[PDB]
DNA sequence: GATTCGTATC
DNA sequence: GCTACGGCTATACGG
């Protein structure tokens, strides 16, 4: 019914760091198979952050889809698989190279019950070792986000190198608030933390703020068609997915942002030649 | 109570590295340390009051500036300072001079709980970056100061041994001798021995018995001498010997052990004494 | 003393001893001392046994003055030798010289290390020998169901993958086909589900796979050999496969598996012969083997 | 040696029609097995009355050929911690195995009384979310050892002690399938020594036929003894002291029973003793406990037991 | 093909089996915390299992959230193992992500499945995070509702160092005194469902399953089943489960329901005044010991008996009976916690109060033992005596023992320091206060 | 299980 | 080609 293969090192790297992030956003990763692309997405338990990756058909050397042979007609097949179980399959072993990563599912009447409701992943190493896994999956119903056309509304385009360095400098253990303060002149991003006070001013939680101001010269494209606050861990992980695939032909290494008000969610979207990446994150409505 | 000092690591490397030798030891031993700023000399103290005590003497000529005035006797004011913060500041200056610089440390006593204004400069490559730090300290009272005195060590007919310098041929061999017992995980007591010159590291237990020996030459300037010591104190002794050329070892029969370290600055000589019960 | 052995290749002895650490590192190790060499036999729960082999040519000196007895058995705690021989033999100008000796019963096992200017000495008091027979955890020489030779690197990667995917239980396949096709996979039951690591049929990885009829002489094609082994015991060979070039696998009809680690310093000595005998689980389930077979079909 | 299984395992019922006793519960279990809709159930009772062989047979009949991949048996011999509940039970519940309509996956959590508290509190959510596909069958010896929120979602099935006729029927079935010579008094003695425990009846019958062959009262009572609670009851309910001391000595001290065992059984017998005034019962409890303390402190002698019996008779005659 | 407690769940608020006053109080509280600046920030709901503690919130949300939401509930899921998330920070991340649920995404956060509060290290983190929520400086936060089921933790560990969480799973053993007494925490404790709403909501299910109950001729013995179920249990889920298990049956299987745990004061009242059902005290004591051993086999119970035996006749009984109660309670203290000690100290008291049991007696109100206050006063005395010894050995030179302090230098020395020093920094008053 | 207060209902 | 250091992981400890 579906068969996809990966035969590139960078493609396997981005696939692993794409899935590793969706596994650390939600315990189970929901994957929808389309006729033109493969979509893997993950939603928070609080329904506050969503990351959706879309590996085009050209991203896979072999891409076959036979939905005629659960299924939602909009013919799209969606299934839910454990994120931790999937991220331990796509990991690159040390000392060996994955010459082929095949992801497939054949849900027919002839297929045995040992493979029924069991996702089929076949890995061929450079040492010719064939490692086949059969993780179970649960067919679910895909629900698409209109945010992509809802507010595809000032737009921010900045290179992800310096921002990635700044976010890696920050830690999610003590800081989880990101203030993206942007004006027409400059752009400043500070990772701060509010300090709550106990009974008698006692420091229940301390306040740490690491600020990094970015000049508009480093900024690529901005148009005020602005203070926004959101989380840090989701933004950090979504930032570390595009760099994973070392691509020099596209030369993107940049992120696209959209937000309207402190109430509406902010959309962050990264671009790759065969991979479409987006991050949905709710914003603090405190005006 | 006005205290102000200026240190330059690049100007004098020996007195500066002995300051690094004193700070690392008081950091490794236990948290917090005692700093008595006598008008002519400094002494950095870590008193746990069985656990060992270190008494390192730091002269007044080591720093470029040693202005010290107080209402107590001989201009003595005594600090209690958390060693982690000053160790971090000192490591920051080590990295400052490693990257290439020659700036000095301006340390001032800015206000019983006080703090030291340890400020210095760093230049990256012709940029001015000022590093300001404030380590919270407490003021020890004079009555509390006189409660702390250096442990006394006698040798009516005991035995001090001259440990060969680490710069010599046998220095590395003796360092390996001292660190050989440190490789074992399940060791807590070491039994030192004294014969007059051989010294042996003996660890006897229920089912196993170490008996390491030193077959090289030894010197004793001018009878059995055995003591039971802890392994952590032996690690501190290893670290102290690694940074000292002149090391003096004296062993008492079932009473105590003393690890004496001295640097010949000649000028008053800086000495480090590790009293071990 | 009654026995004395010295060497300088402390790295080899350290690697041999580190292969006994997977079996606990907080218990007793039993040592054989005969004219051929000295060995470390270690057993856990009477279900797995590992045996080293340090030849006499490995050490520069091997005297063995014990004319009265053919071999000497001593029992000491394993952790202490592991901590002692880890000198790493630094400062190559002055090589740390080993010295192993054992004067006999009542005498302690001595490990004298010489650093030219330093002569340390460690004495290990031996313990009473437990009433257990090492011959029990041994494989037949006439009932071999299958015999396979696998290179060390591929096997080590397979065990590393099995450990990473959890692998609470493991299975072994060995089927020979009449068209010279040989299949060998380590099927495992883990949190993921049903996972298979098929070894390649090329001679660079599967040098020789021969499936017998329980007589170690007949070559039957189209038959399958199934071994259900607990991965707790199967993981003990992972560290032994990290130093091996070729691994010999042999199992019989009585459910014992012999992992023969072949490790490839003096020129005369062959190497460390590490033998890890392992017992098969009873497998009260009967449909599990049918599911294994069906998974191997497709 | 031989591969001949012990009759406890050789004659374990494989169908619900072979499980004797609790007819009103076995019939309901068969009705569930035929209809298909199996509610969450907690089966509790005394040891050896058929609580495990009932759940296993019910699961077997309910799932047919899908038993290998439709059940998840987690016993106390497995690490039934909170991590296992959060991972293995969750993944088994999330499995989407297709079953005949009305059938459900069964999680046979045998010996659920030994499960920890956090594991049960996670099991709460496990049966709350995944209840349309999998069903939980708790088997225990004490229902109060399962937390109240877990007992709320289950249906309590209380197995009772087996009577003297159901055990006799099963024993006769075994004796018919093993060609065992017997006599009626020997079988009655086996039932009497079983105390409503089928396992301890099969074991005693096997021991008797192995040691002597013919199942009579002598061959039974010369290998398996009369229940010591019933001898302690006879000792504690005597009239004179010289008639209770005889039953103490010649039936509990020269037979090989420890003094602490005698006192522990005496406390249980006193708790369940009937036709005895409550003041007498509480005084007997106090006197048994005072001797229990002395025995636990070291003086476990026959003189102390004699003194305890004498004080019991003292409280009996006037106090 | 479904359980009857899931196919007959309330769709509206009028089908929820809850008392009208309780529903009104919860309505007022919840409507109070949905206001912009709410005095209460967390709503705690305590009570036994199946008291509609989550069946009322999940139907109040459907009528309250889509009224203040600018243009249901967000349950915390314990079994969510995120990669790169230690198992102690899951609730912290849930709280951090749940603070953004404000207008234009407003949702009431419900915490029914609490984190693993049976571990000493994450219970502290739970309490600290709840305190941070209660002391949050954020001017705008979503309402928070925590439902804790009061159930007795069964005896599984083998140690006398068992804490509160190893005896009872209640709002006191999970939340500290500061959170419970916090001004911004409204606690609405629940009660078991009474025999009237349980008798009505089960007859509802019966008249919906009219067809199945009529086919099996189970319509003439119906009320004899609903009344028995309502009289036995106060559970809305177990009652429906038993009703389904009885209606789906085709025989004479005796129906059963989950057992209730007798509380502390309930067991004290059972021991002192006796049970209304069983007239045999031996059976009552045996069932109390076999159903509530985790409470009877303690020291607080034997202390409560001594503190509450005077409330039988408000103190109007013979002193010869009081002596026969206290001497047995004292003899039980020397038995070193043997199982034969509690069974004697609970039987003698019951026999004594039964032999004097006559009608017309106006009993008193029981109370908790006061030893916990005595121990705290003793600790205060210990601290004061330590300060006395410290100040008597640095401002002077004299070593004195603690016993001598409590006997002579805890009263005479304060008077001397009140006259020698004050009359003509230090200790001047009696140690631990006067003897009143 | 006890008392006291407060309803709802027959 | 070799070494330092960061990431991964097994193991002892703590309440
Ligand atoms: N009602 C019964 N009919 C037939 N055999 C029975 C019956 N009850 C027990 N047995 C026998 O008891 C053995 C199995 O005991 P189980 O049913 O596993 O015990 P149980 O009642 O679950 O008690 P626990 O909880 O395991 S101690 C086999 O020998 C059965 O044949
Ligand atoms: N009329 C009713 N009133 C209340 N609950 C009902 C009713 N009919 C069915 N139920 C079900 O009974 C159950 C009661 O659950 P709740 O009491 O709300 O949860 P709970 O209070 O947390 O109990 P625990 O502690 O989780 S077992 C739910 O599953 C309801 O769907
Ligand atoms: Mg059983
Ligand atoms: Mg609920």
């Amino acid at each position: 019914s579906f068969k996809a293969t990966i035969t590139e090192s960078g493609k396997q790297n981005i696939w692993f760091r794409a899935i590793y992030v969706l596994s650390t956003i939600q315990d189970d990763i929901k994957i929808t198979v389309t006729t033109n692309e493969l979509i893997a997405w993950s939603m928070n338990e609080t329904d506050t952050t969503l990351c959706q990756v879309r590996f085009q058909k050209s991203f896979f050397e072999e891409y076959e889809f036979k939905p005629h042979e659960g299924v939602q007609v909009i013919k799209l097949y969606s299934f839910r698989v454990n994120g931790r179980h999937l991220t331990t399959i796509s990991r690159k072993p040390d000392g060996d190279g994955i010459k082929s990563f095949t992801i497939a599912v054949n849900n027919t009447s002839t297929c045995p019950e040992s493979l029924a409701n069991r996702l089929i992943v076949v890995i061929e190493m450079d040492s010719l070792i064939v490692k086949e896994y059969c993780p179970q999956f649960q067919p679910i119903k895909y629900d698409p986000i209109i945010i992509n056309l809802k507010y595809k509304i000032n737009y921010i385009c900045c290179n992800s190198t310096l921002l990635k360095n700044f976010l890696d400098n920050c830690n999610v253990n003590v800081t989880d608030e990101v203030k993206l303060e942007i004006n027409v002149h400059r752009l400043s991003i500070t990772a701060f933390t509010k300090a709550v006070y106990g009974k008698n001013n006692d420091l229940l939680r301390n306040a740490l703020s690491m600020s990094n101001t970015i000049s508009t010269l480093d900024l690529e494209h901005y148009c005020l068609f602005k203070s926004i606050i959101f989380k840090l861990k989701d933004f950090k992980n979504f930032i570390t997915i595009g760099p994973s695939w070392k691509t020099t032909q596209d030369g993107n290494d940049n992120i696209s942002l959209w937000f309207c008000h402190p109430g509406d969610p902010i959309l962050m979207q990264m671009q790759k030649p065969g991979v479409k990446l987006e991050l949905v994150e709710v914003t603090d409505s405190n005006i | 109570m006005k205290l102000k000092l200026i240190v330059n690591g690049c100007e004098a490397p020996d007195d500066y590295k002995l300051l690094r030798t004193t700070i690392n030891t008081v950091a490794s031993l236990r948290k917090t340390a005692i700093l008595r700023f006598n008008s002519e000399r400094l002494t950095i103290i870590s008193t746990p009051k069985d656990t060992g005590q270190l008494w390192c003497t730091i002269p007044h000529d080591v720093f470029r500036l040693y202005t010290v005035i107080s209402a107590r006797e001989l201009n003595t004011i005594t600090m209690e300072c958390n060693c982690d913060s000053l160790l971090s500041v000192f490591k920051r200056y080590d990295r400052v001079m490693n990257q290439g610089s020659s700036s000095n440390m301006t340390i001032k006593l800015q206000s019983p709980i006080c703090a030291l204004g340890i400020t210095f400069e760093e230049i990256v490559h012709n940029k001015v970056i000022m590093h300001s730090f404030k380590v919270p300290v407490k003021l020890l009272f004079r009555a509390q100061d006189t409660r702390i005195q250096e442990p006394m060590i006698n040798y009516i007919q005991l035995m001090m041994y001259k440990l060969p310098p680490i710069s010599g041929e046998f220095g590395s061999a003796f360092h390996g001798f001292i660190r050989r017992v440190e490789r074992y995980s399940n060791v807590n007591h070491i039994h030192l021995m004294g014969v007059k010159v051989e010294l042996k590291i003996i660890v006897n237990e229920l089912d196993w018995h170490l008996e390491i020996c030193w077959n090289g030459p030894l010197d004793s300037v001018i009878s059995t001498h055995e003591v039971i010591i802890r392994c952590k104190d032996w690690k501190v002794c290893s670290k102290l010997y690694a940074a000292f050329e002149e090391v003096v070892l004296a062993i008492s029969h079932d009473e105590s052990c003393v690890f004496h370290c001295s640097l010949d600055r000649g000028r008053e000589r800086g000495q480090i004494i590790y009293y071990i019960a | 003393n009654k026995f004395s052995a010295s060497t300088v290749h402390l790295e080899h002895i350290t690697t041999a001893l580190s292969c006994l650490t997977p079996f606990g590192s907080k218990d007793d190790v039993l040592i054989f001392i005969d004219a051929d060499g000295l060995s470390f036999v270690r057993e856990n729960n009477h279900v797995i046994k590992i045996q080293l082999l340090l030849s006499r040519e490995l050490f520069m000196s091997y005297s063995y003055r014990n004319e009265t007895e053919d071999h000497m058995k001593l029992c000491v705690k394993i952790n202490h030798i592991l901590d002692s021989v880890s000198v790493m033999n630094r400062n190559s100008d002055d090589i740390v010289e080993c010295t192993l000796s054992y004067d006999g019963h009542g005498s302690p096992f001595v490990l004298i290390f010489e650093d030219s200017f330093i002569s340390e000495r460690v004495e290990y008091s031996t313990y009473l020998i437990k009433d257990f027979d090492t011959n029990g955890l041994e494989l037949d020489r006439e009932r071999i169901s299958f015999e396979a030779i696998i290179k060390g690197e591929a096997l080590h990667s397979a065990l590393k993958d099995l450990k990473e995917i959890g692998c609470k239980e493991c299975y072994v396949y060995a089927k020979t086909e009449a068209n010279d096709e040989n299949v060998f996979a380590l099927i495992s039951k883990s949190q993921l589900g049903f996972s298979k690591i098929k070894l390649p049929s090329n001679r660079s990885i599967l040098e020789k796979l021969q499936v017998f009829d329980g007589d170690s002489t007949t070559v039957i094609d189209g038959f399958a050999v199934i071994g259900f082994f607990d991965f707790t015991s199967f993981d003990k060979i992972r560290k032994s496969t990290k130093i091996a070039s070729k691994v010999l696998f042999r199992m019989d009809v009585h459910g014992v598996l012999s992992v023969n680690i072949l490790s490839q310093l003096p020129k005369d000595y062959p190497g460390i012969v590490i033998e890890v005998c392992m017992l098969e689980k009873e497998s009260i389930d009967e449909a599990a083997q049918t599911e294994i077979e069906l998974l191997m079909e497709t | 040696l031989s591969l001949q299984l012990p009759w406890v395992e050789k004659y374990r019922p494989q169908v619900l029609s072979d499980i004797v006793g609790n007819k009103e519960t076995i019939d309901r279990l068969q009705q569930i097995a035929k209809d298909g809709n199996m509610p969450h159930m907690i089966i509790s009772g005394m040891p050896g009355i058929g609580k495990t062989t009932s759940v296993h047979c019910l699961a077997h009949e309910l799932l047919g050929r899908s038993y290998a991949d439709g059940v998840l048996e987690l016993n106390a011999s497995d690490d039934r911690g909170i991590d296992v509940v959060r991972n293995q039970i969750k993944h088994f519940a999330q499995k989407k195995l297709h079953l005949p309509p009305g059938k459900h996956k069964i999680v046979i959590l045998d010996e659920a009384d030994s499960m920890t508290a956090g594991a049960q509190q996670a099991l709460r959510r496990t049966m709350e979310l995944y209840s349309n596909s999998t069903r939980f069958a708790f088997a225990c010896n004490q229902s109060n050892k399962i937390i109240e929120p877990l007992q709320s979602r289950c249906a309590i099935l209380r197995y009772s002690k087996l009577s003297d006729e159901d055990v006799l029927k099963r024993l006769l079935q075994i004796i018919k399938l093993e060609d065992v010579k017997y006599t009626n008094d020997g079988l009655e003695a086996i039932i009497f020594t079983a105390e409503g425990d089928m396992r301890q009846a099969i074991n005693n019958l096997q021991s008797t036929v192995a040691g002597h062959g013919l199942v009579n009262a002598d061959n039974v009572f010369k290998i398996v003894d009369s229940p010591h609670p019933l001898i302690v009851k006879k000792m504690l309910l005597a009239s004179n002291l010289e008639d209770s001391i005889q039953i103490l000595r010649t039936d509990l001290w020269k037979k090989g029973y420890s003094s602490i065992d005698i006192v522990t059984t005496s406390f249980r017998v006193t708790k369940n003793l009937a036709q005895v005034k409550e003041s007498v019962r509480l005084e007997m409890i106090k006197e048994i406990g005072l001797t229990h303390m002395r025995i636990l402190e070291g003086v476990g002698t026959y003189l102390q037991l004699a003194s305890m019996l004498a004080k019991i008779h003292k409280l009996n005659n006037k106090a | 093909g479904e359980q009857w407690y899931e196919k007959f769940k309330p769709n509206c608020l009028e089908q929820v089996a809850i008392h009208k006053r309780k529903l009104k109080d919860v309505q007022e509280a919840l409507d109070a915390m949905f206001l912009p600046n709410a005095k209460h920030r967390i709503l705690l709901l305590s009570g036994p299992s199946g008291c509609s503690k989550s069946t009322v919130i999940k139907e109040l949300s459907k009528i309250l959230v889509p009224k203040y939401r600018q243009n249901k509930v967000t349950e915390f899921r314990g079994d969510c193992i995120v990669n790169d998330l230690p198992q102690m920070e899951s609730f912290s991340e849930f709280l951090k992500g749940a603070r953004y649920l404000v207008m234009s995404n407003l949702s009431l956060i419900l915490i029914e499945d609490l984190p693993n509060v049976f571990h000493i290290d994450t219970r502290r983190r739970f309490q600290q995070l709840i305190l941070q929520w209660l002391y949050s400086s954020e001017p705008l936060l979503p309402p928070l509702v925590i439902c804790i089921t009061e159930c007795e933790i069964p005896e599984n560990d083998n140690n006398y160092r068992k804490f509160g969480i190893d005896y009872t799973f209640s709002a006191e053993t999970i939340m500290n005194k500061e959170i419970l007494m916090h001004p911004r925490l409204k606690r609405i404790k629940f009660n078991p469902i009474n025999s009237t709403l349980l008798k009505k909501h089960l007859k509802f299910i019966c008249v919906q399953n009219m067809k199945m109950l009529k086919e099996k001729n189970k319509w003439n013995k119906r009320q004899e089943v609903i009344d028995y179920i309502a009289q036995e249990t106060g559970d809305i889920r177990s009652a429906i489960t038993t009703l389904q298990f009885w209606a789906t049956s085709s025989g004479s299987l005796p129906i059963s329901t989950r057992e209730s745990t007798i509380s502390y004061f309930h067991a004290i009242g059972k021991v002192i005044h006796g049970s209304h059902s069983t007239n045999n005290d031996n059976e009552m004591i045996n069932n109390l010991f076999e159903n509530s051993n985790n409470l009877l086999s303690k020291e607080d119970f034997k202390l409560g008996i001594l503190e509450n035996y005077n409330t039988f006749n408000k103190g109007e009984f013979s002193i010869s009976d009081a002596s026969s109660i206290v001497d047995c309670l004292s003899e039980c203290d020397n038995m070193n916690g043997l199982p034969e000690s509690n069974e004697y100290g609970l039987r003698e008291v019951r026999k004594t109060f039964r032999n004097i049991s006559k009608q017309g007696h106006n009993h008193g109100t029981v109370y908790f033992p006061r030893e916990w206050k005595v121990r705290k006063l003793q600790n205060s005395f210990k601290v004061q005596a330590e300060d006395w010894l410290n100040v008597s050995l640095y401002k002077y030179n004299a070593v004195h023992s603690f016993r001598n302090i409590t006997l002579e230098f805890g009263y005479y020395a304060p008077l001397i320091r009140k006259c020698q020093s004050y009359k003509k920094i230090d200790v001047v008053d009696r140690i631990g206060g006067p003897i009143e």
